[PDB]
DNA sequence: TATATATATA
DNA sequence: TATATATATA
């Protein structure tokens, strides 16, 4: 999963 | 008295992760592998468990799993979060690569 | 409405 | 020197009137119709606008509106106020018998 | 539902 | 200053 911005 | 949140993680400690817009999350403390850029100090890379996102959080926003398990730990509708449930107690090594 | 208090 | 607010209210009167969790809010003193239940002393019978609720309150919870409209007269979340202002400065003579 | 803010009180 | 409660938003 990505960044969690 | 009131005992204090750790102010120190270690990798593969788990907790939950609060951010904002979203209910307290079920996570772990991954590691900063050495030869990397450095993080803003104070700030620990965190794995989510259910979405598998990222992100760097200072102590303040994290609550170790064991102790605040039934404060946080009931179901929720936001994607990813029952999966993380799941994950954080069936398989919380999932992706780990600190040991 | 009513009374409130 | 601090004018101190009226010790005494007719009906007709427009104010502020004050209750314990509520902001300030717009509102009227009605008329007692005699030939009834006499209120406590120096209790006035209050008609809020927006809510369209009525109250007992004492002049020490009672503002005079004009005097202190730009204090009170501020937009607010609660629900009926923002209404309740339109109403004081466009139709203040809703539902009152008084004359 | 389940968040955040607004704005009350303590 | 810190918390509880009402109301908007996602």
């Amino acid at each position: 999963g990505g960044v969690k911005k | 008295m009131a005992r204090p949140r750790p102010r120190e993680y270690k990798a593969g400690d788990l907790v939950f992760a609060k951010m904002k817009g979203y209910p307290h999350w079920p996570a772990r403390i991954d590691e900063l592998p050495e030869g990397a850029v450095k993080p803003p100090a104070n700030k620990y890379p965190i794995f989510f468990f259910g979405t598998h996102e990222t992100a760097f959080l200072g102590p303040k926003d994290l609550f170790p799993y064991k102790e605040y398990k039934d404060k946080f730990g009931k179901s929720n509708k936001r994607k990813g979060f029952n999966e993380g449930l799941w994950e954080i107690e069936n398989n919380p090594g999932v992706k780990f690569t600190g040991y």
